[PDB]
């Protein structure tokens, strides 16, 4: 999944995939996983600063039948199997349940959305 | 940076 609206303060990439590391000392300061693990610093940030990992987790509801308690992986297998060609519009639960994610990602091809925007 |  991509951290929509978030840009890395060291390499400047935005809407990046992977884990997001937020500094709890610097104002509005985030690093992508690569910059974090490599010890990148910019402006007033130091590697001693505590950081919060923001990311995955979660159980999700299938938008087509309402069954609950899927992981991201198990949701995709369930959808790509039992809801294969359904053209009914639904809102993505993964996008809505993740921080900064799109609260109303409407899609009429959920299986394809999962494969392209929620890669495992 | 978070813009939202
Ligand atoms: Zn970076
Ligand atoms: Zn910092
Ligand atoms: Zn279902
Ligand atoms: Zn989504």
């Amino acid at each position: 999944s991509r951290h929509e609206g978030v840009s890395c303060d060291a390499c400047l990439k935005g809407n990046f995939r992977g884990r997001r590391y937020k500094c709890l000392i610097c104002y509005d300061y985030d690093l992508c996983a690569s910059c974090y693990e490599s010890g990148a610093t910019t402006t007033r940030h130091t590697t001693d600063h505590p950081m919060q990992c923001i990311g995955g987790g979660g159980s999700f509801t299938c938008p087509y039948c309402g069954k609950m308690g899927y992981t991201e992986t198990s949701l995709q297998e369930h959808v790509t199997s039992e809801h294969a060609e359904t053209s009914t519009e639904v809102i993505c639960p993964i996008c809505a349940a993740l921080p900064g994610g799109d609260p109303n990602h409407v899609t009429d091809d959920f299986a394809a959305h999962l494969t392209l925007e929620h890669r495992a | 940076r978070c813009k939202g």
